[PDB]
């Protein structure tokens, strides 16, 4: 019958490793590259758009950077069309939050949810699972700023800097080498760009090849705003950082 | 290579069980035509009973639809009532819920969307048949849809399904480059079939008795197939010119 | 070969081999056999035991007062279809008020182990079954294999070295039919035809099954004591 | 159940509620405790139908356990009678709807406040200074409308419920057999065993 | 190739291969035939006899769908009769609906769209028989032949089994030389004859031979077997023609 | 019976490629070529007629068609997946949006639910990826005009003007000398004429050409008078007269 | 309420009040009860309101679908099935009560639906609480073959009859005339017989006039940048 | 309402008046009561409007569907269809129906199902809140095999009384005649009948 | 018994020159008992305002559930909800639950950001909408609203003239009613800025 066809997605290696998982996780790292750097005045997320055209309608685009909420946004690097399904659970789940207690959800709580429905395409139901890594950054008043990663097998992990996608190995490698405790937004936003720079596997880094976005407290007064970068405000940012 | 057993995609972007099924479709060795007339639609197919012990009478893929739909069928015998019963219950249920006749284009359309599952689903294979739908449509007029394994379907202002389609094709071409226009310019569908009946023994290059034929005829408010000895006052007709 | 991984796949020969695989699970069981005449009907089975401190393992199982069956093969599979002998008995006697004609019982045996031949997932039952019956048309055999086919016979045998039982029902065919109102000759005859399947071992008093039914007879089952009588 | 009182003052919240249980004839108990702690700085009384009323509060008192443990945090008083508003405004149109009403009251550690909710059976919150259900407001309100401030002590807040608790003992045709007091504040909840 | 593992699976042909696999099962089983006459149906099938253990006419082949239908066919046993088991629920539910018992038309599609609807997906496997079937409605007499596949077609005369060319041979000989008609009790001798005939294909073990008719004026339109006298008379009428 | 394939007939594979998804677009690839641009007011979307038989009447069979009166779809690849498509696309307009908001959705969120229906066929049990590219064409109030395609993964993107299918490549590059930001509706269907009779070997005219546009509200094509709001659809299908007509001006 | 229906020569012409009731008090004077199911089948609506408008919208969107299905006009009569199979099964606990009117390829078409799931077919059909202030206009002035003028007539003298005579109808007459082979026109307000006379008196108050306790500005604006 | 149908010689005919009603408001004078559920058969309607047209629409379908796979059905078929669903669904429908059609075979015949949804074949049928005052006239007047205009006139007459006793009944007489030669519909005025 | 009525309150619209507004009592109560004065029955979801009346128990659970849709609305759309929108999105959810309703009496008001066009509705329990050009009335005191806005009412009133006649309207309609009052808020509402007034008021 059909037992022939079925190709047993959720089983062990006899090493001890689960093949869909490490496979997908080979997926992602081909993913343009995403960045997060966290200060303690605010988070940065800078994002790589993979190979683009000129005739592409930039400023109505998006594919690296997305809102949760007005506290959490998440960097995307692996199968867009994936990372949408779980975008919108994870929107769902602040809301039904937001319902329940009458409180923003805590940035963990969120995380935690959507990395359990990817270990449970890991385990049962036989299907594939999604080939996409994030990069949560958010703001509550438990922990303050917080960054964390999560990835196919729904193992997630917090971090002060940190990267995803393509040439990972060598931008942690940098971030490592630069990155301080004490260290501020406008230097965060320095550090992250620099760094994409670096790492690109295009010729030059131009506004037209990413995506940027800041959480901060610079939101007037004992409150966090989100500011997704516009493409003129990207192309400002690259000259006075010194890239352009 | 398990690519080949159920319908998922090739390296080649291919649907070979789609593929296979269209060559099922001639298993029967059988070849139809379908015409239009001014007021009514024709269609005609080479009959087939290679066994004495058979009932002659009960041996037929033509199938009448509803009052106003007919369908040929090139295929298989079980796979062609299958879909017969199918289009049966479509029309039905179509006319009770809507309070009007399904039309023809319409139920073909839905009969390949149908198509098209089998297509996409993997624990349903494809249907080995070609159904071309014949009517004379309330609002288009004279009418000829056919459907295909792949899901795919169009109007039609003739055609032609079976081993030797491509000939009969070809004869109807020349036909309408002809006239320049879309149809047969008859008043009566007597004179249709007996042009339907002519032009299938001008391109498959044989004569046929009153058994060797099967003809299907759509008119205004109902379908209906000939008996024996209608066919035999339409072959009388075509000899005696 | 290519065609034995599971039930719905027949070989190019036209043959189900997990149906057939099925069917020698019965070959590897212990020798049973059942005859009848026209008053009696009778079940004699030879029980296996694992080793001298085991017990011998049940061969016969009652249906109803009317009805029962001897099993070889798989026992577990024996109980799935007596449990479900039972419950059609009784849905005759509860609804109808009518004892189930073994012939019936038969149709309805084959019907349900026919299922597990058409469909994935499933497997066909590893069992083969003798059922004996006295019915409003009297007495009856019948022999049940999971293929689903099943049969009514005068006598039989199943299980290993069976061949040489049913050679010597073959023989005796006219003699046994006879016996009419005599059980205790009936039983003679059933113990004589199962003598002819022993090989090394010879029947003891924990060794030896014997079922009868018959028309003032109620299915009852003997062992132990009770059958050191036909020793 | 009967009568359940509360009041919020400058640095506490005190709940206090009957000890009697009655089937029909018979008082069948004088010294019932109707309050559960949700979590150390959060208590909640309840009254309504026999049963339900017990069933509701362990369930809930097992839904803030279970989240202080998931979270290794104490959830804020807004949240978690948001949180019961919800249970009871999901209630009310079941099969067989929670006949419960509710007082939560609870010292929020992070803004240093105490805090009172009333929540009744259909699921309607409010924040209040002081707060009651059933027919215990019709006589004590009067007497918390004149004498409350917002900046009571806790002490005075307890000499305002004993006038409450007298004038309910006078005009009150049921014999509620007294009440357990209990205060909520930034060390947690105690009860006064002297009343 | 690997196109003949799974049920329902196009070959490059366009073949379905376990669907051809069927029909060599039910060209393995006993001869079974059908006969078509001038106001009814002849069923007869071949019975062989295993053993003398066997009781004899006690193991019988042919069932009645209705009342007014027979059934027969040559393969896997329990295939047909879980097939007849259908017909007998598709002939229920016809006749509770529309009052009038089902026509053999009618009755014909509900057992081929089953048939071929289990040569649609590889989790079920296609039918081991091949089913001769028919009866008396109210537009006269119908034979049907049924095979694994789902093709069915209405005949004069039907066989199938492993003596079926042997059957079909003689069942022709009978069109030809009666284009009028043969009566039901003629038919029934003539079932007796192609049956004793068409036992060369088996001729190891010896058999035993079953008749059943449907005929308007022997039967009043209902099925019934062949019993008694008149069935000795077509084993005597058999025996000679043999001889 | 029952459906027994319960489980993803698309897996990653050790390169961490997605077999089924690589070879849908393939399938696209092979299709016939389609394209759209968009102009500073409205925009245009083209493609070819491949008529399979001249006994075929090619007007029964629409490469191009209405989702919303504001939005049009045309697509490459295998058709009868388009149709189907364009099916659920319709009815997930009204479902998921029209019968909540009592309007119709804009450009980009029908694609996203169109997108969703084919990243499912990507993911579920027992299923195959949709064999087509789709290509997007509408306007809405707050985004204005506005151009999308979406893939047999389900991903989409906004585009300024694009092609897909045949000679996509080619068409991209035509594109990109051509397309400014200035652009008028008739100077964006020149180029699309210009654009598509690269990539057609025989006839091109009106009748093997399938062309529509986004533009203005057509009042004449709204069926009814008396509610000023109401102003008509602004997806129309270019006429084969209108067509040749632009083709004498080429 | 009163809605009315008339067939004249070429086409139909549907009518309605514009009054809306809860009880004994006005909730809208100017209500809109001609609901449009597509462009040339429109309905008017009786009873719970809310209902009449759900379910002429539920089959209006369904319409719209098999429309583009179809690649056809939508029919009346698959309106009529539609709306008559949705309301049975709900046993008349949804209650909309609709005259159904309009032009397709087949012609012009008038029918009349009760909340139970009954049709019926005519040339003049009226519903609601005004309904036998409206037939009786109709019974006394209906011929056959009226022209279009005369049925634009008839329709709005029929609704007057209700607006005048019934406490549950009142204020203006809508009408929507939908003729073969022409655009539906739809006629807001075409008669406007009840205007308020001016006031004797204004009572706009002098400034300062109420009593406040507290102002205070809301901050409607997202969380602001810097 | 007042219904009936009638075999005669040629076959079968059915009547109707044409008066639906709401309480005592006429909702609809001119109504036809007579309903096609296939060429040559048809059914009488009474009960709720609703649940007979419910009823008539899925018989209409049934019999569509049955023709499509097996041809023509008989009227006793028809009726079987109409009485599966008059018993089965018993508790929620109010519904009278009569059933006429014309065989080649079996010529006209008459079925009526009443409330609790029995079939009874009868020579002829009367029912509906009218029919209650013919019974006597009906009986007395009705003769087996009678000509084509024989049958209009005693269908005409036993309405016109049934019209004139019954408030619930009224309008035009509707008649649908059911022969091998076709299908004929006749139509009645009240200054017609009246003075009969 | 009667849900509509057991907790008390009212809301009234209208719409002036360039402006709209939008006014409520501040009472909750179990029937006779007044148990809160500060229970507000005006909510807003960027710059679209939603007065409920009813039960007080779907009043907070309506809106939570349109916080929780207009937050999903505008994460998807990357657009605020404007009032013509909004009041579709009230009457769909309300007919969702027609043979289990939300015992309220809901009230929209705002002005649309793209037109610059005021814009006010009602509803009833069940979704139907009343689009007035004038006011529209909610609540146990409705009948009351109906007089008091038919006599002060006149169109095109400056903002802060609008304010003295939509609160005269509500304050002279909630003494006539024992199951409202115990305060009051006004909100005047302008393109790009909202004021918000609590009244004095008698306070039985
Ligand atoms: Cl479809
Ligand atoms: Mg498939
Ligand atoms: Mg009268
Ligand atoms: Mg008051
Ligand atoms: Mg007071």
């Amino acid at each position: 019958g059909s037992r022939r066809y079925d190709s047993r997605t959720t089983i062990f290696s006899p090493e001890g490793r689960l093949y869909q998982v490490e496979y997908a996780l080979e997926s992602i790292s081909h993913a343009g590259t995403a960045i997060g750097i966290m200060a303690s005045d605010g988070i940065v997320l800078a994002a790589e758009r993979k190979v683009t055209s000129t005739l592409l309608e930039q400023d109505t685009s998006t594919e690296k950077l997305y809102k949760l909420n007005d506290k959490i946004a998440v960097a995307v690097a692996g199968l867009t069309a994936d990372a949408e399904i779980l975008i919108n659970t994870a929107r769902i789940h602040a809301q039904n939050y937001l319902k329940t207690y009458n409180e923003d959800i805590p940035v963990e709580i969120l995380v935690r949810r959507l990395s359990d429905i990817k270990q449970g395409y890991t385990q049962h139901g036989g299907l594939r699972p999604f080939g996409v890594s994030f990069i949560y950054a958010g703001y509550d008043d438990r922990y303050g700023y917080q960054l964390y990663t999560s990835n196919p097998s729904g193992n997630y992990t917090g971090w002060k800097a940190i990267s995803v996608g393509a040439n990972t190995s060598a931008a942690q490698t940098l971030l490592q080498m630069d990155y301080k405790d004490d260290m501020k937004v406008d230097d965060a936003i320095e550090l992250a760009l620099k760094t994409l720079s670096k790492t690109t596997d295009s010729s030059a880094l131009t506004y037209d090849r990413l995506e940027f976005a800041t959480i901060r407290k610079g939101a007037n007064d004992g409150e966090v705003y989100q500011k997704i970068f516009k493409p003129q405000e990207i192309k400002d940012i690259l000259v006075k950082t010194g890239i352009t | 290579g398990y690519d080949r057993h159920i319908t998922i995609f090739s390296p080649e972007g291919r649907l070979y069980q789609v593929e296979y099924a269209f060559k099922a479709t001639n298993q029967t060795n059988i070849n139809s035509l379908a015409v239009r007339g001014k007021d009514c639609t024709v269609v005609i197919s080479q009959k087939k009973v290679p066994d004495k012990l058979l009932d002659p009478t009960t041996v037929s893929y033509i199938f009448c639809i509803s009052r106003t739909i007919g369908m040929v069928v090139n295929g298989p015998i079980p796979d062609a009532r299958n879909a017969a019963l199918r289009a049966k219950a479509e029309a039905a249920e179509f006319r009770y819920k809507y309070g009007y006749d399904m039309p023809c284009d319409v139920l073909a359309k839905r009969m390949a969307n149908l198509s098209q599952i089998y297509t996409q689903r993997a624990y349903m294979r494809p249907l080995g048949v070609i159904l071309t739908f014949v009517s004379v449509d309330e609002e288009l007029g004279p009418s000829i849809y056919k459907t295909d394994p792949a899901g795919y379907y169009v109007g039609y202002k003739a055609t032609a399904t079976g081993p030797k389609q491509q000939e009969i094709t070809t004869n109807l071409e020349n036909h309408f480059k002809k006239s320049k226009i879309d149809h047969i310019n008859e008043e009566s569908w007597e004179k249709v079939v007996e042009f339907a009946i002519t032009h299938m023994i001008d391109a498959l290059g044989t004569e046929f008795s009153k058994n060797d034929l099967e003809v299907g005829v759509a008119t205004k408010d109902k379908f209906f197939t000939l008996s024996a000895e209608n066919i035999e006052e339409r072959l009388v007709a075509i000899a005696e010119q | 070969n290519n065609y034995d991984g599971d039930t719905v796949t027949f070989s190019p020969t036209g043959r189900l081999f997990q149906v057939e695989y099925a069917l020698e699970a019965i070959k590897q069981g212990s020798v049973t056999v059942g005859l009848r005449s026209n008053t009696h009907a009778v079940l004699v089975a030879l029980k296996r035991n694992a080793d001298e401190l085991s017990s011998y393992q049940k061969k016969i199982i009652k249906c109803d007062e009317h009805m029962g069956l001897s099993l070889a093969g798989l026992a577990p599979d024996a109980r799935v279809l007596s449990n479900y002998l039972r419950q059609q008995c009784n849905y005759s006697s509860l609804v109808f008020n009518r004892k189930l004609a073994v012939e019936r019982a038969g149709h309805l045996l084959c019907d349900k182990a026919q299922k597990n031949t058409q469909s994935y997932g499933g497997r066909p039952y590893g069992v083969g079954l003798l059922i004996i019956g006295y019915d409003k048309s009297g007495a009856h055999l019948l022999e049940f294999q999971p293929s689903g086919n099943v049969t009514e016979l005068y006598g039989t045998a199943i299980g290993a070295r069976s061949q040489g039982a049913k050679t010597y029902l073959e023989r005796t065919l006219d003699t046994f039919i006879k016996i009419d109102g005599n059980p205790d000759e009936l039983i003679k005859a059933g113990v004589e035809a199962i003598s002819q399947s022993l090989r090394d071992e010879s029947l003891t008093v924990d060794n030896l099954s014997i079922a009868i039914v018959g028309k003032d007879t109620p299915f009852t089952i003997y062992d132990g004591e009770a059958v050191a009588k036909y020793i | 159940m009967d009568i359940i009182l509360g009041i919020r003052v400058q640095d506490s919240v005190i709940l206090a509620s009957s000890k009697a249980v009655t089937r029909g004839i018979s008082v069948l108990k004088d010294s019932d405790d109707k309050t559960r702690q949700l979590s150390p700085h959060t208590l909640m009384s309840f009254a309504g139908e026999a049963g339900d009323t017990v069933q509701f509060a362990e369930y809930i008192q097992a839904n803030i356990q279970l989240y202080s443990i998931r979270e290794d945090y104490e959830l804020s008083p807004q949240a978690v009678s948001s949180f019961v508003r919800q249970e009871l405004a999901k209630s009310i149109r079941s099969r067989r709807p929670y006949q419960v009403n509710v007082l939560i009251g609870g010292y929020d550690k992070k803004k240093n406040k105490p805090e009172l909710y009333q929540i009744d059976y259909l699921g309607t919150k409010v924040e209040l200074p002081y707060g009651a259900h059933g027919y215990s407001g019709f006589y004590t309100f009067s007497l918390l409308d004149h004498h409350y401030r917002p900046d009571m002590t806790t002490e005075e807040g307890l000499d305002l419920l004993k006038l409450c608790v007298q004038e309910l003992e006078k005009r009150m045709p049921m014999d509620f057999k007294g009440v357990i007091v209990k205060i909520v504040d930034k060390d947690g909840i105690r009860q006064v065993d002297d009343f | 190739t690997g196109y003949d593992l799974s049920n329902s699976v196009f070959s490059p042909d366009g073949r379905n291969f376990q669907v051809e696999y069927a029909v060599k099962a039910v060209e393995n089983g006993t001869t079974s035939i059908g006969i078509k006459c001038n106001d009814g149906v002849v069923f007869a099938v071949e019975k062989l006899i295993t053993s003398k253990l066997l009781v004899p006419q006690k193991n019988v082949k042919i069932q009645v769908v209705d009342r007014h239908i027979g059934c027969v066919y040559s393969g896997l046993i329990p295939d047909g009769r879980h097939l007849v088991n259908r017909g007998r629920e598709e002939a229920a539910s016809f006749k509770k609906l529309y009052k009038t018992p089902i026509p053999i038309p009618a009755f014909a599609d509900r057992l081929g769209q089953y048939v071929q609807a289990h040569t649609l997906y590889n989790s079920v496997r296609p039918f081991g028989v091949s089913t001769i079937f028919g009866g008396v409605d109210k537009n006269g007499a119908h034979l049907y032949m049924l095979e694994p596949s789902g093709s069915y077609w209405g005949y004069k005369g039907a066989a199938t089994g492993k003596g079926r060319q042997s059957a079909k041979a003689e069942l022709e000989k009978l069109v030809d030389h009666h284009p009028e008609g043969l009566s039901a009790r003629e038919a029934v001798k003539q079932a007796a004859k192609i049956i004793y005939l068409a036992h060369e294909d088996n001729k190891e073990k010896d058999f035993e031979l079953e008749i059943s008719w449907c005929s308007l004026s022997e039967t009043n339109g209902l099925h019934k077997f062949v019993k008694g006298d008149l069935l000795q008379e077509a084993i005597d009428f058999a025996q000679k023609e043999i001889n | 019976m029952t459906d027994r394939y319960s489980f993803s007939l698309t897996t990653f594979s050790p390169s961490g490629k997605l077999g089924q998804i690589d070879y849908a677009l393939t399938a696209v690839k092979q299709g016939v070529t389609s394209l759209g641009i968009k102009a500073t007011n409205g925009v245009v979307i083209a493609t070819e007629k491949k008529s399979s038989s001249p006994l075929a009447m090619s007007e029964t069979l629409s490469k191009v068609s209405l989702l919303t009166p504001d939005i049009g779809a045309v697509y490459s690849g295998m058709g009868p997946d388009y149709r189907v498509l364009v099916d659920k696309s319709r009815k997930v307009a009204h479902t998921s949006y029209k019968r909540i908001y009592g309007e119709y959705p804009p450009t980009k969120l029908l694609v996203s639910e169109v997108a969703k229906i084919m990243q499912e066929a990507t993911q579920s049990g027992g299923v195959r990826p949709f064999g087509v590219s789709l290509l997007i064409a509408g306007h809405d109030e707050f985004n204005g005009f506005s151009l999308y395609q979406v893939d047999p993964s389900g991903s989409y993107f906004p585009w300024k003007a694009t092609a897909i299918g045949k000679g996509s490549v080619a068409a991209k590059t035509f594109l990109e000398k051509r397309w400014n930001d200035e652009l008028e509706l008739e100077d964006a269907i020149h180029i699309a004429l210009l654009t598509l009779k690269e990539s057609v070997e025989g006839e091109f005219n009106g009748d093997t050409i399938e062309l529509a546009i986004i533009g203005d509200e057509n009042p004449d094509l709204l069926g009814y008078t008396g509610i000023p709001t109401d102003k008509g659809p602004r997806f129309r299908k270019l006429t084969s007269q209108e067509i040749n007509d632009r083709l004498e001006a080429l | 309420t009163t809605i009315v229906g008339v067939k004249f020569n070429n086409g139909v012409v549907i009518a309605a009040d514009t009054r809306s009731t809860q009880g004994p008090i006005v909730a809208d004077k100017n209500c809109a009860k001609l609901h449009r199911i597509s462009p040339k089948i429109w309905c008017a609506g009786a009873g719970t309101a809310a209902d009449t408008e759900a379910v002429t919208q539920l089959i209006g969107s369904n319409i719209e679908l098999h429309s583009l299905y179809t690649s056809r006009e939508p029919r009346v009569v698959s309106a009529l099935q539609m709306l008559k199979q949705h309301l049975f099964k709900y046993q008349g606990h949804i209650g909309a009560y609709l005259i159904v009117a309009g032009v397709d390829p087949t012609g012009s078409h008038l029918f009349s639906i009760h909340a139970e799931g009954s049709t019926d077919v005519g040339y003049y059909l009226s519903l609601g609480s005004g309904s036998l202030a409206a037939m009786a206009v109709l019974e006394s002035h209906w011929k056959q073959d009226l022209t279009k003028e005369e049925a634009i007539k008839l329709a709005s003298d029929a609704i007057q009859a209700g607006i005048w005579n019934d406490l549950g109808s009142g204020s203006n007459v809508d009408v929507c005339v939908m003729e073969i082979g022409k655009d539906a026109e739809y006629l807001r307000n075409y008669l406007t017989p009840n205007v308020r006379e001016e006031k004797q008196k204004s009572y706009k108050f002098p400034r300062g006039t109420t009593a406040v306790l507290k102002e205070s500005i809301v901050n409607i604006c997202d969380i602001q940048e810097e | 309402t007042s219904i009936m149908a009638v075999t005669f010689k040629d076959g079968v005919i059915l009547g109707a008046d044409s008066r639906t009603t709401t309480g005592a408001y006429i909702a609809n004078r001119v109504t036809d009561k007579l309903t096609r559920v296939h060429d040559k058969i048809w059914c009488c309607r009474s009960g709720s409007a609703a649940d007979t047209q419910a009823i008539a629409d899925i018989v209409q379908y049934h019999l569509e569907l049955y023709t499509s796979q097996y041809g023509t059905p008989s009227t006793e078929t028809a009726a079987s269809v109409f009485k599966e669903l008059c018993y089965e669904n018993k508790d929620n429908l109010t519904a009278g129906i009569i059933v006429a059609g014309y065989d080649d075979k079996n010529k006209g015949e008459v079925y009526t199902i009443p409330l609790g949804g029995s079939v009874h074949k009868l020579p002829y049928a009367i029912a509906g809140s009218g029919s209650t005052f013919i019974y006597g006239y009906c009986d007395k007047n009705f003769r087996e095999n009678m000509s084509k205009e024989e049958t209009v006139d005693f269908i005409k007459h036993s309405l016109s009384q049934a019209i004139k006793w019954d408030g619930s009944s009224g309008g035009v007489i509707r008649m649908v005649v059911l022969t091998a030669a076709g299908v004929e519909r006749l139509i009645f005025y009240p200054d017609e009948y009246e003075q009969l | 018994s009667d849900p509509s009525s057991i907790n008390g309150g009212i809301v009234v619209a209208m719409t002036g020159k360039d402006c709209v507004a939008i006014a409520c009592d501040l009472r909750l109560g179990s029937q006779s008992l007044g148990v809160s004065n500060k229970f507000e029955k005006i909510f807003h979801y960027g710059h679209v305002f939603l007065g409920i009346t009813g039960l007080a128990t779907d009043v907070t659970t309506l809106n939570e559930m349109f916080r929780y849709k207009t937050n999903l609305y505008k994460l998807k759309e990357e657009r605020a909800i404007e009032p013509e929108t909004f009041t579709q999105l009230v009457s769909s959810s309300l007919y969702e639950r027609r043979f289990g309703p939300y015992f309220v009496g809901p009230v929209v008001a705002g002005i649309n950001s793209k037109s610059g066009k005021p814009f006010i509705a009602g509803f009833d329990l069940i979704g139907c909408i009343d689009e007035a050009k004038d006011f529209i009335v909610s609540g146990t005191a409705s009948d009351q609203l109906f007089g008091m806005c038919e006599s002060l009412y006149e169109p095109n009133l400056e903002p802060e003239d609008l304010f003295e006649t939509i609160s005269q309207a509500l304050l002279n309609a909630a003494d006539r009613d024992a199951l409202s009052g115990w305060g009051a808020v006004v909100y005047i509402i302008k393109k790009d800025e909202v004021v918000k007034r609590y009244l004095k008021m008698r306070q039985d």
